[PDB]
């Protein structure tokens, strides 16, 4: 079926007005609730530096990277 | 039959090995003198002070240069934008000391390329074809004018023009990056897109056309020998090429009116180069690219570096070093 | 719909306006409506700038582009380039808006309900693109209108409150130009001089007297030419070198207007007379000269003997000698020694930069002007970060000179491209092979081999 | 880390008394400073006279001390040389030279207090770039 | 046979050709594109480069990137289950495993695309020149994104998938290797510019030598795909270009083969140059000029000026470009020219 | 150099000698085109009549 016929179909828009806005709102809430910071480990604007360290938190070892990051990302 | 008529006729003749035309009367002497002066200067031009600080720079082959390091050094900074023909100097040696040959060569080259465009159109008219090839050639001409004439006009000195050489070209590009941030300018992005797309479309069009070639030759004979000059039928199968292209990406997405295809081929790189020449021209008047320096700030206020800040770091490194002795005050205006 | 379809016309929708070439009334409607669009933009932008105006900052820091013109005309500006009131700008804006409404209605009426061809019903406004007498008549009428406009500017500057003059004694202010220069030699010296450095073909007009005299001359020439083209007919020598068609006329106009756009772009970048630095900000060279001047003054305050300190290259870091012998500021700004600014001329003598005036008779207002100009140079970025490309983004400023020059240079080149395209197509169409070759009368096959 | 109470405390007077800038003050300052001071004092350096910088160290060595809010506010009211021998109001923006410089024709006290607070506070945040220059 | 009807369904005619090559083209390419999309949106570069490269942290399209892994990790594959990460998606993203994920998956998708071109050509019964042409971009990707970091200290010095990151890569190679002076780069730029030249000139020549095949000004509607005769005069174009330039094409097959050949060989030469750089075998200095300048302080060319620019960019960029080295350069150590 | 200048003639010799070239061209052009007053073609860029 050609694209234009589907795009102009009414039964298409009756299944694309309860699916698209819901997905958009879910994508909004993904970061509005702050879940994305925890899922990907990216720092929040107030987590770049802490009271203990005032410099960039670089990883120096390879096979102990997990523990190093765990420590750096303490506070 | 007068003499003028006879002449005009020989000039606009279409049976001469090379078309002369009326634009040729401007193209030939001008380009010939430009190339003669360029060839002589690339071999035996004495050093020239370019920054006007009495520190001459050698650019000739006979002065310990090679093909890459050699160049025709642009005129001195003391002259600036002033016209400096031979007869304004008190001696030819002095004319060479202040880089007059650069001005001579560049002005003649610009006039020659403009006349070349005109001559392309004139022959198109004589042969009874559609007159728009010189419109396509306008893009390199615009780029050359921007790099050789418009930028010195905006900056205020001929010493800021592109030197005629390889290493000089690289130096010009690096200093342009340092002082102007060409990479972060959307017009340079458009030009890179245009050039990459031109190469892509050239390669793909050539592959599609050569792949679908009607079998009219053996195996022990160049495939190119199947085609004969002055044919009446297409030597390639458009149907097979379009089928392959449509199956490769998508059915809708595909060109059929080969005329539209060739128009798009002409359109992409030309508009890219036009936009790039406009980038250079706009930046000649100090309208630089985006400056995303210290744009990201944490809650407290400390600055978090992005990839743009490292670009600024490299630009600083280039800037504090270019023309080391020329500057006396903190700002480069 | 007979005239509005690729079939009836032969022109695709994207190149749709070409269907109006032979339609007289609709073309007139399109032209009038477009003029209304221009007027509407002028009025709307003036009102916008008046709304966003802030009396603390100078106009060149507020990103303004139109208040400067009306200020140069001498509207609501006081001594030194201070803005007194913004009422005349508001009046100009509203008048332009109303006139734009009228023009837009007229254009719409002539495009929609007006007769398609004016030749049948109004055999005075109808033309043919091919007869020369009517073409020259229209050209002469509009030429007379332009001459009257130039007169109007001269009249405004001479007897209607005057214009703003930076070089006026006691500082920049509005004055009457009582004695414009009428000498043809001095006026046409600008027109016929070199366009290179130190000459400044038409950009290097210095005083307001030359501006007024040149405008008097342009108005007189335009009036005489308009009268002359109306009466006469194109001569034999011009009758066989020109293509006589609508697209050819369009191409001629495109080339001329591209040249004018280039001239205006370079004119806004170098000129201080018709573009006072108090309104448009300092020019390119002006900022560099201001930097050299202010650092010279600062180092002189410490007691250093200016004009005796050798630079790092041994050339002199404060005062140098121009290649013509004139005494100029040192450093990289020696390329800009042709500069002439109202705040630096008091220090210039016949030999160049006088030294006794620099050592003793310096003024605080010159110091303030130089510092302000150095701190506001025509440097910036596309997002208007301001300053040098490597500077951090705290200031927010791009000089209007840069905007004007860049935009108009871009437009001028693209109109040159339009000239190329349209001239080629017009000549090909007049010749008769703008659609193809022929396939039965191919001229290449009739020519000798080579 | 946030712009907490600890980092918003600055010296208010010669003695050493330390007041606290409300967040609003900070904003207004950064705005006013960037609008008026920024063109010449961007980044905490003096563009026209690089010797007399704006970093806290140079303010500490001025005569009199300029490393507190009160002295900065007084300097705006009445600017002097680096050693304080005479006034330079005719060649520097100031309330005294309000006629000469139209920018200050509207500045208020709180405005001056906020600008001085911003000047004092920014070196506490950046701590090495306020007045540093290109290098940093 | 079970294989036969599966092969029949794979080569079914539909909107998009799947083919056998699709089995590794579609998942790998989809995963590479998705990895780039998630990388420039959520994951950061704080713990590998000390940067912020994501929309979540405030970068625009020009600055967001998928940055290379930390230099402390060597040429490790950074597998999600590897010893460096041991599962735990968050730390895998933080140490920079997404770069390797994207690069490896994109390389396999690239292989899949070349195989897809071969299969399409075989099914349609035409010559496979398209795959040979596409071999150029494959060589560029392999030499730049795989071989160059492999020759260097770690993945850290590979280009990052981002707009500004590529600019940083350009400037880094210019500053450290004098890449513009390398003759193979000169060949590459010659090939690329010649390809653009050929494309524009051929388009213009074909479009301006069309035949009278209609009556309307719009010449696009005077063409039909199932046409036998040629639409433009080869003879007239040949004569025009021989009268203007001096030499012109007289063979469409040779013309289009040249159009194919130029950019591909440009890219191949550039790739050879990059492979050379990977081992620091760079065309940096002209020994003769370096000497003759060392023994005489009056000799100067644009070449020595370029060297000074390289030293400046290197010294001023190293501190922030390589945070793992902990470079500290005092102000009096940094090379700087005069007052500026 | 920067001395403004009507055109760029500095010495009467330079003007009086840039003269004969243009006048030589005017004469050779007049040789073909002389005694022409009418012959209005009234067509789009025709100029067919010599
Ligand atoms: C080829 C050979 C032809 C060269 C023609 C181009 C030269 C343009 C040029 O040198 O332009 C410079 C001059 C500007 O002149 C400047 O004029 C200045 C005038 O300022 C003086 O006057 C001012 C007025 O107060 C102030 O006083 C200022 O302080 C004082 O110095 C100074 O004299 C400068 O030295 C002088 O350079 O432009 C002009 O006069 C106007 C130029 C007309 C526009 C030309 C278009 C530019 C070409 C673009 C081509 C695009 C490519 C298309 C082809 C494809
Ligand atoms: C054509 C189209 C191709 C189709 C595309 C296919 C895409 C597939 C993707 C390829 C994946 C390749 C990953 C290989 C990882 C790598 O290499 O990983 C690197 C390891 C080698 O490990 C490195 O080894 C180095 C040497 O260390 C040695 O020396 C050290 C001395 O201090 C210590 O002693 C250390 O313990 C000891 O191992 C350092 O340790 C590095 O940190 C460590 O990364 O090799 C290995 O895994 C394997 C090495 C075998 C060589 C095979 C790879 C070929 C690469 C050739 C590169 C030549 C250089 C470039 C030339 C230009
Ligand atoms: C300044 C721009 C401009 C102007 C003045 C015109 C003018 C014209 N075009 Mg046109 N055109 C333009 C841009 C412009 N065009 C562009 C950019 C394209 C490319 C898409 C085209 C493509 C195009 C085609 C393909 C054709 C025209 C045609 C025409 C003519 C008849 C149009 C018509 O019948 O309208 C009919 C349309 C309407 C009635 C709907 C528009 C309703 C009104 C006019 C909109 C404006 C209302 C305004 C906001 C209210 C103000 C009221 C006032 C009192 C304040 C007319 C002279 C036609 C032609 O050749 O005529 C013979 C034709 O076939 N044009
Ligand atoms: C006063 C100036 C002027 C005038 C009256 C004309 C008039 C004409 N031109 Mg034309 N042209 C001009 C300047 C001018 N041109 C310039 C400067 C160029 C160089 C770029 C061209 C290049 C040009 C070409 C290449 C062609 C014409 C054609 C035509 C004819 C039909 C045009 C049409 O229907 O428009 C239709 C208008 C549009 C489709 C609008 C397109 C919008 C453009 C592409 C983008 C504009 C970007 C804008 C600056 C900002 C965008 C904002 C956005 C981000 C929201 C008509 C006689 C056609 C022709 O040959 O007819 C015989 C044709 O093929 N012109
Ligand atoms: C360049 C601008 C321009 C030009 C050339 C014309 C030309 C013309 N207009 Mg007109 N018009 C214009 C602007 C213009 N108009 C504007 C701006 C408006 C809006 C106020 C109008 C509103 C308008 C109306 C309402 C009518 C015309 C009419 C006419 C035609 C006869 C006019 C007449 O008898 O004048 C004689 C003057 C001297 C001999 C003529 C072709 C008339 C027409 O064609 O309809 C019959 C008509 O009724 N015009
Ligand atoms: C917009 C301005 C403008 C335009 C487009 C034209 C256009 C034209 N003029 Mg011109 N002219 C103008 C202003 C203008 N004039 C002015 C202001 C004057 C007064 C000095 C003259 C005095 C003038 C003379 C004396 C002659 C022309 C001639 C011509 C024609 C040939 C032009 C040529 O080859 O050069 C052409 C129709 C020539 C022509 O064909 O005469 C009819 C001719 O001999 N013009
Ligand atoms: C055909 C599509 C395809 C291809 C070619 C790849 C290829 C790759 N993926 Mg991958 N992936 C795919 C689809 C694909 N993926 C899909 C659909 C997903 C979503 C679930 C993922 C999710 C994914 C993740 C999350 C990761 C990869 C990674 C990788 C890379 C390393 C994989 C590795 O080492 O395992 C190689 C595995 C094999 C060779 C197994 C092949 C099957 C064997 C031969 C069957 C027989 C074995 C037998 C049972 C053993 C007998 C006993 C033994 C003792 C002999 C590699 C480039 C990793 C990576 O790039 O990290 C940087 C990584 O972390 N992929
Ligand atoms: C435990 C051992 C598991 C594998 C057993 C062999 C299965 C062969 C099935 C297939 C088979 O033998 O049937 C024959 C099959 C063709 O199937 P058809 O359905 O066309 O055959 C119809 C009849 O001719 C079958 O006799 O041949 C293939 O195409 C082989 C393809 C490579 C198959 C590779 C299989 C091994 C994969 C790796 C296994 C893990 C590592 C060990
Ligand atoms: C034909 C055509 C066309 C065109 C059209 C035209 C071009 C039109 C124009 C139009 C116009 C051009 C219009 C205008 C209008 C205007 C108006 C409507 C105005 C109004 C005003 C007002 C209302 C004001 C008010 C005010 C005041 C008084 C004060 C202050 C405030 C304010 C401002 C509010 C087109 C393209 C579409 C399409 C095709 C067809
Ligand atoms: C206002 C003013 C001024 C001005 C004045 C005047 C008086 C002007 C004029 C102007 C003029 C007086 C101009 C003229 C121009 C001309 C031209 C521009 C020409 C051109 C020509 C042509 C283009 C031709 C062509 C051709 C040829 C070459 C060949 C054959 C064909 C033909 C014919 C086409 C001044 C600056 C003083 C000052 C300020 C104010
Ligand atoms: C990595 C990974 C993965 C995967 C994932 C995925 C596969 C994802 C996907 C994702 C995606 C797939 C996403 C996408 C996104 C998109 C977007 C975000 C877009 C945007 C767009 C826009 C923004 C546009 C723009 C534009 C243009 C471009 C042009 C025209 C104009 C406009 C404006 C429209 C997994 C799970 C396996 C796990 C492991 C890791
Ligand atoms: O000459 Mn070539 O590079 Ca244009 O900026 Mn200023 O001048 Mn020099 O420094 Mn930077
Ligand atoms: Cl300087
Ligand atoms: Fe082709």
């Amino acid at each position: 079926r050609p694209f234009s016929d589907i795009i102009t179909s009414v039964r298409y828009w009756i299944i694309h007005s309860i699916t698209i806005p819901s997905l958009f709102v879910s994508g909004w809430l993904f970061i509005s609730t702050g879940l994305a910071y925890d899922v990907f480990g990216t720092p929040r604007p107030n987590e770049y530096f802490t009271q203990d360290r005032q410099q960039v938190p670089l990883v120096n070892d390879r096979f102990s990277a997990k523990q190093e990051l765990e420590d750096l990302t303490k506070g | 039959v007068s003499l003028w008529e006879r002449f005009c006729a020989w000039i606009t003749s279409t049976e001469n090995r090379l078309y002369i035309g009326w634009f040729g009367c401007l193209m030939f002497p001008t380009l010939l003198t430009a190339t003669s002066c360029f060839i002589i200067a690339f071999i035996a031009a004495p050093p020239v002070d370019i920054d006007g600080i009495r520190e001459p720079v050698s650019g000739s082959l006979l002065y310990g240069n090679n093909i890459i390091s050699g160049a025709v050094v642009p005129s001195s900074n003391a002259i600036g934008m002033h016209f400096y023909p031979i007869w304004e100097a008190a001696s030819v040696d002095e004319w060479l000391y202040n880089g007059g040959p650069y001005q001579l060569i560049v002005l003649h080259f610009l006039l020659g390329v403009s006349a070349y465009m005109g001559r392309e159109w004139e022959l198109s008219y004589r042969l009874g074809m559609r007159p728009w090839i010189f419109v396509a050639f306008s893009a390199p001409v615009a780029a050359a004018s921007a790099v050789f004439l418009v930028y010195p006009i905006g900056q205020g000195s001929f010493s800021d023009g592109m030197p005629l050489g390889i290493s000089g070209t690289f130096n010009f590009m690096l200093v342009f990056q340092a002082e102007h941030n060409i990479l972060m300018h959307p017009f340079h992005m458009a030009g890179v897109a245009g050039v990459f797309g031109g190469s892509l479309f050239s390669a793909m069009h050539g592959s599609l056309v050569t792949s679908s070639l009607i079998r009219e030759t053996t195996e022990n004979e160049s495939t190119n020998y199947g085609y004969k000059f002055g044919q009446e039928e297409e030597t390639y199968n458009i149907v097979a090429a379009h089928g392959y292209f449509g199956r490769l990406i998508f059915q809708y997405a595909s060109f059929n009116n080969s005329r539209a295809l060739h128009f798009f081929l002409a359109l992409w790189p030309v508009v890219g180069i036009w936009i790039t020449a406009m980038g250079i021209s706009t930046m000649a008047f100090n309208l630089n690219g985006f400056n995303f320096n210290q744009s990201v700030v944490d809650s407290q206020g400390r600055v978090i570096n992005t990839w743009a800040d490292i670009l600024n770091r490299a630009n600083l490194g280039i800037e504090v070093m270019h023309e080391r002795n020329a500057h006396n005050f903190p700002l480069d205006l | 719909i007979a005239g509005r379809d690729i079939e009836s016309t032969g022109f695709a929708w994207w190149s749709g306006n070409a269907r109006l070439i032979n339609v007289s009334g609709k073309l007139l409607g399109a032209h009038v409506a477009h003029a209304g669009l221009m007027v509407f933009w002028a009025g709307a932008m003036v009102l916008f700038e008046v709304s966003h105006f802030v009396p603390e900052k100078p106009t060149y820091e507020q990103g303004f582009i139109l208040i400067q013109h009306l200020a140069t005309l001498g509207y609501g500006i006081g001594p030194g380039g201070e803005i007194t009131s913004t009422v005349p700008y508001f009046a100009v804006g509203v008048i332009h808006l109303i006139s734009s409404a009228i023009l837009g209605f007229g254009g719409i009426y002539h495009s929609l309900l007006g007769p398609d061809t004016l030749e049948e019903s109004f055999p005075f406004f109808g033309y043919d693109w091919r007869d020369k007498n009517k073409m020259t008549t229209i050209l002469g009428i509009h030429l007379c209108l332009l001459g009257l406009g130039s007169f109007l500017l001269v009249i405004k500057a001479m007897y209607l409150g005057g214009v703003y003059d930076t070089w006026a004694p006691g500082g920049g202010d509005v004055r009457y130009i009582t004695t414009p220069t009428l000498n043809p030699i001095v006026i046409f010296g600008y027109v016929f001089r070199s366009p290179f450095g130190g000459d400044g073909w038409v950009v290097s007009v210095n005083n307001m007297e030359d501006v007024i005299g040149g405008h008097i001359w342009v108005g007189i020439l335009c009036i005489v030419g308009g009268i002359w083209h109306i009466f006469t007919k194109p001569f034999a020598w011009a009758r066989r070198a020109f293509v006589w068609s609508g697209e050819a006329y369009l191409s001629y106009s495109l080339a001329a207007i591209s040249l004018m756009g280039f001239t205006a772009a370079l004119y806004s970048w170098y000129n201080n007379t018709a573009y006072p630095s108090e309104l448009y900000g300092p020019t390119g060279p002006e900022a560099s000269q201001a930097q050299a001047f202010t650092f010279l003054v600062r180092d002189q305050r410490l007691g250093a003997n200016v004009s005796s300190a050798q630079g790092p290259t041994g050339l002199g870091k404060y005062l140098m000698r121009s290649p013509s012998g004139e005494i100029i500021f040192g450093g990289e700004t020696m390329r800009f020694w042709d500069l002439r600014a109202p705040w630096v001329e008091p220090l210039r003598g016949p030999n160049g930069l006088d030294i006794n005036k620099i050592k003793n008779d310096i003024q605080p207002w010159q110091e303030r002007r130089a510092a302000e100009y150095m701190t506001h140079a025509p440097l910036g970025s596309l997002n208007s970060v301001g300053g040098v490309a490597t500077e951090i983004n705290s200031v927010n400023y791009v000089s209007p000179r840069s905007w004007l020059c860049c935009s108009h240079f871009f437009l001028a080149f693209f109109f040159l491209v339009g000239h190329w395209w349209h001239a080629g197509r017009a000549r090909a169409a007049a010749a008769g092979f703008e659609k193809g070759i022929d396939r039965d009368f191919e001229p290449v096959l009739s020519m000798t081999p080579l | 880390i946030d712009l907490d109470e600890a980092t918003r405390t600055v010296v208010v007077d010669n003695a050493g008394n330390t007041t606290v800038l409300t967040p609003e003050q900070v904003k207004r300052g950064k705005r006013l400073f960037n609008a008026t001071c920024g063109a010449c004092h961007v980044g905490g350096i003096t563009k026209t006279n690089p010797n007399v910088g704006l970093d806290p160290e140079a303010l500490s060595l001025a005569t009199p001390r300029r490393d507190n809010i009160n002295a900065l506010v007084d300097y705006i009211k009445n600017p002097t040389t680096y050693d304080g021998l005479e006034s330079i109001a005719e060649v520097h923006p100031s309330i005294k030279s309000a006629d000469i410089y139209p920018r200050m024709r509207s500045l208020t006290d709180e405005d001056l207090y906020s600008i001085a607070g911003h000047i004092m506070l920014s070196p506490k945040i950046a701590s090495e770039k306020w007045g540093g220059g290109k290098i940093y | 046979g079970l294989f036969d009807l599966v092969d029949d369904w794979l080569k079914k005619d539909r909107f998009v050709f799947v083919g056998w090559s699709g089995l590794l083209l579609f998942p790998t390419a989809y995963l590479a594109a998705g990895g780039w999309m998630t990388g420039t949106t959520f994951v950061t570069s704080w713990y590998t480069h000390g940067l912020a490269s994501s929309y979540l942290e405030g970068c625009n399209f020009l600055t967001a990137a998928v940055s290379t892994p930390a230099n402390s990790v060597g040429h490790s594959l950074l597998l999600l289950w590897g010893p460096e990460a041991q599962g735990d998606f968050t730390r895998w993203c933080q140490i920079g495993g997404l770069w390797t994920f994207v690069a490896l998956h994109g390389a396999f998708g690239l292989i899949g695309f070349c195989l897809r071109q071969f299969e399409i050509a075989r099914l349609v019964g035409i010559r496979p020149y398209n795959a040979i042409a596409f071999s150029g971009p494959i060589a560029v990707f392999v030499s730049v994104f795989l071989l160059y970091p492999l020759g260097q200290a770690s993945w850290f010095f590979a280009p990052s998938f981002g707009v500004a990151a590529i600019f940083r890569f350009l400037l880094f190679l210019q500053g450290f290797h004098n890449w513009t002076l390398n003759p193979f780069h000169m060949m590459g730029v010659a090939g690329i510019l010649g390809g653009a030249l050929l494309c524009a000139i051929h388009g213009a020549t074909v479009e301006n030598t069309l035949f009278e095949d209609g009556d309307a000004a719009n010449t696009f509607r005077a063409f039909t795909p199932t046409q036998s005769e040629e639409t433009y005069s080869m003879v007239t174009a040949n004569r025009f270009w021989s009268q203007i330039f001096g030499v012109a094409f007289s063979n469409k097959r040779w013309l289009h083969f040249f159009m194919l050949f130029v950019p591909v060989t440009g890219l191949w030469t550039s790739s050879i140059g990059i492979v050379g750089l990977a081992l620091n075998l760079r065309a940096y200095d002209f020994v003769s000029q370096e000497l003759r300048a060392a023994e005489d302080p009056e000799f100067e060319t644009f070449y020595t000026k370029n060297h000074l620019l390289d030293e400046g960019i290197r010294a001023w960029m190293a501190a922030q470009d390589q945070p793992h080295e902990n470079f500290v350069f005092p102000e009096e150590v940094l090379p700087r020219g005069n007052a500026l | 150099a920067r001395f403004a200048n009507g055109k760029p003639q500095s010495i009467e010799a330079k003007y009086i000698m840039r003269s004969p070239a243009e006048w030589d061209r005017f004469m050779r052009f007049m040789d073909r085109y002389a005694e022409a007053n009418g012959l209005g073609f009234s067509s789009x860029x025709x100029x067919x009549x010599x």
